DNA sequence: GATCGATCGATAAAGTTTTTTTT
DNA sequence: ATCGATCGATC
């Protein structure tokens, strides 16, 4: 309609003209800053989400979608009067929205949750790679008008017809070449992650469509939870199952985030902030020009374990990390730093390495017996029924500050020694078992 | 002729509705049921109806209730056109469903040729395969852009993916359609397959099976793997033809006959299916009875006392297994650490005694609790492992009998038997509540919260007395640092013993000697720990003052010497001194610490560290 | 408006030796 | 290459 027009007025005015806590502008600085680095993103605070709801749970729960497309375009006009002919450049933007109150699994979804947002966690299973996306159908005819201008195409559905303003003759559409853009797209199928479920029982598939400016953010294996809409594509046919009155299901999606860590917070070390522009970098700086920071950081790093210093000056030195420093063509030198702790049978030893999974950024925990000798590092997982013999790795090519527990499991010491201490010697290592001969580079 | 008989049964079920079937006034059993029925629906809003065939055959006297049995096929879109009649004149969007549920007869999956095509009919069974959650359709929006596209026709049949039918102009009919995601409302649905019971099998006969369809909210009440009940209706789907994908033996011989229809010759099947409406799975003043009985004083000693009737005596390790079936606590710090949940506490002792009855005891007393041997250490169970590349891939989860110990109380026995891997396995296991696996696939993050329970055997069968055992452990070392103390129970042959417990098993072992009184009984127990459970007492008084210089005491004392062996209590179990502590306050229902509670909480490790300590 | 004839489009295919962890 | 369906033309 045309009241619409003016939603873009009350939100602008309801979005920019004030940020919370102590006003300081956060949103309106957040802003300019993500258009320093060109890179096609912005937010939206839970507690903004949580004052911009209220005329808006009945414009969110009920029309998801083309709600954004209008909030896409006040955006542009949001740092248009900033950036001036930021459009030359990508002419594009697009909104991602942060968490959400719900803590929906795979299982928990009925006719009440499509056309609307959802959210909801897993892990990714096979995936493909990159392909581009017409996405600005530029019909053509053969002998009238063959420029329909550049359409919107959808999701799986191939939306074409056979005459309308033209004729009304079987002449079919085809293709030219002249100033279509592409997006691309990536289908990420997702699988249930073991964690939160009922065991003894099965896992359960769904599909991911990704979008333009978020391609392969994630890498398989790892856990990922993912923020989106829901839809439906009624393609009238089905092939595991007889043809029947049902519909397929896609999930398209707005954001996606690492996996995350000890989940009872209530406000925060959910959303991967990071994100160190004002308060924390002009703050930064005197945190550092003291003079018993060295005496002070690694006496307060573990703050629960009272005991002796030594093992704290080490751990915390082990995340710290030296340098990668190359050289001229000769032999690479070692940037890494390997502690070992040995300790008595009830000590907090423990904690330690189990306290440290949390504080650092990306981890693994394969502890113990079960860890085969040839999963910490990249196996080749053999070709579904047309495919071909192609590298998946595990545990070490993931992780880059990665935690083993190789305590004395004996029986498999003599296996899987022999596949880590030339991650180390010879650092940089990868195999050639009945495949490529390549090389990983995990540091 | 059927219309008006639709339409008797449309108002004689309806005038049903207006009055009851109740039979007893003001002694319990108020009346006008499905009035109430109304009533709780417009709060909780479910869309749910629930009615027997008991009460609608016990008014007209089986001269409705035995026409619906045969015709209900087509009688399913009647009663729903009357109900939406009364709701509107008895109450303020509205989709419904008519659940009839208990027919006096259960068939069995071998009893249907002929009348089952139209009827309603309860069929047992066990449930295998189960599958997702897909929407269905059942209304379209979908009309042809010729000039208009909103044309609403209903009711889309096994095939009908296309209403092309009465367009309101003259446009161009049956030339397209546009299946409208905004109008159309959905119903959600699954796919699973059943199963034949076990006790009906003549031989390993190759036990058929059929398929079954749940329509409602009936999805996900059936869990997979039980017995279970089904509603009734029968159906027969084919589908050969449509527009997308290109439509042994001489299966499909009737198949021929049916060929010729209007649209073009094909040689179409017909396979029998089921559909269900309803599932069911077999297999005040007692909320201030508990009132009444949380203000008793020896309830402590009431319960010790009420725990077996197959065990005599052994009031120590009473005490121990009443405080791990209840739990304690688990809050603990923030950002890092999660400490210990519960506690862990094994017997050790000759084996066909006493130390197997408890063990019968518990599997049934807890909730979800199993038991399992654990001396299949090859495969999989104890030790968790994944199975082989399987129908679409390797690297998948497995069981074991520590996964659906989740807030459950799993027992396993026999520890000598076991291998020597496991051994740091189930140590991983015990010490904080996760356990890892990267077995040729990525990490896995699992957290099987558990509370172990267990019963090795000695080293001989008989328990030296003079020495510890230390000897008599027979497993390593830091396993048992990492276990809770045991109160190992003692044995002897005395001449007064054998003799009671002699009468003590006879009147057991009597078909009916029911002359022992427990003073409570099971369930009034069961539901007592469900209120025990839902405190959080935390220690506030200064006594752990008084609570340091007992342990700075107790390990002067097991440290024998600077050269003393490694079983040496270190601060790892002043964790178990105090979540010990707070339980047993837990069972008298006492919010706080005292000193005065913990002085049987000192001895109990103290009392079986002497009996360690020589 | 209905019936008949002609033209155009859509419909039919098949498997079972090397290699991985595992018992 | 054959069969079926749709469209156009003629009666
Ligand atoms: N110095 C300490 N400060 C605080 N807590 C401690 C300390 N030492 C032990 N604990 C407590 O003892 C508990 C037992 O875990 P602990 O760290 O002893 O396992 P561990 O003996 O290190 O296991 P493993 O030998 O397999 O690594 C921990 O939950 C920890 O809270």
């Amino acid at each position: 309609p045309n009241v619409s027009r003016t939603i873009a007025r009350e939100l602008k005015s309801f979005l920019l003209e004030y940020t919370d806590e102590t006003g300081r502008s956060v949103y309106g600085a957040r802003i300019r800053t993500l258009g320093e680095m060109n890179s096609e993103s912005l937010e939206v605070n839970y507690r903004h989400l949580a004052e911009s709801k209220a005329i808006l749970a009945l414009f969110l729960a009920k029309c998801p979608e083309e709600m954004l497309k209008i909030f896409d375009l006040v955006a542009m006009e949001a740092t248009e009067l900033h950036y001036p002919d930021y459009a030359r450049i990508h002419s594009e933007i697009h909104v991602r929205i942060s968490d959400f109150p719900t803590i929906y699994s795979l299982r928990e979804l009925r006719e009440s949750n499509l056309s609307s947002l959802v959210r909801v966690t897993g892990v990714v299973t096979r995936r493909t790679g990159v392909f581009p996306q017409l996405k600005y159908v530029k019909f053509n005819c053969l002998k009238c008008g063959s420029i329909l201008g550049p359409f919107f195409q959808d999701s799986n559905e191939e939306i074409r017809i056979s005459f309308c303003t033209n004729c009304k003759s079987k002449g079919p559409f085809r293709v030219n070449g002249e100033k279509t853009v592409y997006r691309n797209y990536q289908r990420v199928t997702l699988q249930e992650a073991p964690g939160t479920v009922p065991p003894g029982r099965l896992p359960r598939h769904r599909e991911v469509i990704l979008l333009a400016d978020l391609v392969d953010v994630s890498k398989p294996g790892e856990e990922v939870e993912v923020t989106g809409i829901y839809k439906n594509n009624y393609d009238g046919n089905l092939n595991a199952k007889n043809g029947f009155p049902v519909f397929a299901t896609i999930i398209e999606a707005n954001s996606i985030k690492r996996r995350e860590g000890n989940t009872a917070n209530e406000g925060e070390e959910g959303l991967d902030v990071f994100s160190w522009t004002e308060e924390e970098e002009r703050e930064f700086r005197k945190i550092s020009r003291d003079r018993g920071i060295i005496d002070k950081i690694i006496s307060s790093m573990a703050p629960s374990i009272y005991g002796h210093r030594d093992i704290k000056t080490a751990v915390a030195c082990s995340l710290f990390g030296g340098v990668p420093k190359n050289v001229n063509g000769k032999h690479s030198i070692r940037g890494d730093i390997n502690v070992l702790l040995l300790g008595d049978p009830g000590t907090a030893k423990s904690q330690i390495l189990k306290y440290v999974e949390k504080t650092a950024h990306r981890a693994v925990f394969a502890t113990g017996q079960g860890a085969s000798a040839v999963g910490l590092t990249a196996s080749v997982r053999k070709d579904p029924i047309t495919k071909e013999w192609t590298l998946e790795g595990g545990a070490l090519v993931l992780a880059d500050k990665g935690v083993c527990l190789i305590d004395e499991f004996d029986k498999m010491n003599d296996q899987d020694r022999t596949s880590i201490h030339e991650a180390m010697e010879q650092q940089s290592i990868s195999i050639s078992k009945a495949g490529i001969v390549t090389t990983l580079q995990a540091r | 002729v059927d219309d008006v008989t639709g339409e008797k049964v449309r108002e004689a079920f309806e005038q049903f509705l207006e009055d009851f079937s109740v039979q007893s006034t003001d002694t319990g059993e108020v009346e006008k049921v499905y009035r109430a029925q109304i009533e709780f629906m417009k709060i909780y809003d479910l869309n749910t109806i629930y009615i027997d065939y008991q009460h609608l055959s016990m008014r007209e006297n089986g001269a409705l209730a035995m026409a619906i049995s045969e015709q209900y096929y087509r009688f399913l879109p009647f009663l729903q056109k009357g109900l939406r009649r009364v709701v509107r004149k008895y109450a303020p969007e509205r989709v419904f469903q008519i659940s009839f549920f208990n027919l006096p007869t259960v068939h069995r999956i071998r009893d249907i040729r002929s009348e089952k095509i139209g009827s309603l009919l309860s069929i047992s069974g066990t449930v295998t395969r189960t599958s997702e959650v897909r929407p269905e359709l059942y209304k379209a929006s979908f009309t042809c852009d010729m000039c208009r596209a909103i044309v609403d026709n209903v009711e889309q049949s096994f095939k009908y993916t296309e209403p092309t039918f009465c367009p309101n102009p003259s446009c161009e009919n049956r030339a397209f359609w546009t299946l409208n995601v905004t109008r159309s409302r959905f119903l959600d649905w699954q796919k699973v397959r059943i199963q034949e019971n076990a006790n009906e099998i003549p031989t390993g006969s190759m036990p058929r099976t059929l398929d079954v369809i749940l329509r409602g909210d009936s999805v996900e009440r059936a869990k997979p793997g039980d017995r279970c009940k089904f509603t009734g209706v029968e159906i027969v789907v084919p589908d050969v033809t449509q527009l997308g994908l290109p439509g042994k033996t001489t299966e499909g011989l009737n198949s021929g006959v049916t060929g010729l229809r209007s649209l073009g010759v094909r040689d179409l099947t017909y396979k029998i299916s089921f559909l269900a409406c309803h599932v069911i799975s077999i297999g005040s003043d007692e909320i201030n009875e508990l009132k009444e009985m949380v203000k008793d004083e020896h309830i402590y000693d009431k319960l010790v006392r009420s725990i077996a009737p197959a065990v005599f005596g052994h009031e120590a390790v009473k005490k121990g297994i009443l405080l791990q079936m209840l739990g304690g606590v688990h809050k603990s710090t923030v950002e890092g650490i999660k400490l210990r949940g519960d506690i862990n506490i094994c017997v050790v002792g000759d084996p066909s005694t006493s130390k197997s009855q408890f063990l019968k005891y518990v599997v049934g007393f807890a909730p979800r609790s199993v038991y399992t041997s654990g001396k299949a250490s090859s495969a999989a169970g104890l030790t968790a492992a994944v199975v082989r590349d399987e129908e679409g891939g390797d690297y998948t989860i497995e069981a074991g009998a520590l996964m659906l110990a989740d807030n459950g109380i799993c027992c396993i026995d026999e520890f000598d038997k076991m291998d020597i891997s496991d051994q740091v396995a189930i140590h991983e296991a015990m010490e904080q509540q996760t356990i890892s696996i990267a077995k040729a696939g990525i990490h896995a993050t699992l957290n099987a919260r558990t509370s172990i329970l267990a019963a090795a055997n000695p080293v001989g069968g008989r328990y030296n007395r003079k020495l510890s055992l230390r000897g008599n452990l027979n497993m390593t070392a830091p396993i048992m640092s990492r276990f809770d103390l045991f109160f190992v129970i003692l044995d002897d042959c005395n001449e007064k013993i054998d003799t009671e417990l002699a009468s003590h098993i006879v009147d057991l072992h009597m078909k009916r000697d029911e002359a022992i009184e427990p003073p409570f009984s099971a369930e009034q127990l069961r539901r007592y720990i469900k209120y025990a459970r839902t405190f959080k007492p935390i220690l506030t008084k200064e006594a752990r003052s008084y609570l340091v210089e007992k342990y700075k005491e107790l390990r002067k004392d097991d440290a024998q010497g600077f050269s003393r062996s490694s079983y040496r209590i270190t601060v790892r179990q002043l964790e178990s001194m105090i979540r010990l502590s707070e339980a047993i306050a837990r069972a008298n229902c006492v919010d706080e610490i005292t000193p005065s509670f913990i002085a049987e909480a000192y001895d109990l490790l103290r009392q079986s560290i002497i009996r360690v300590d020589v």
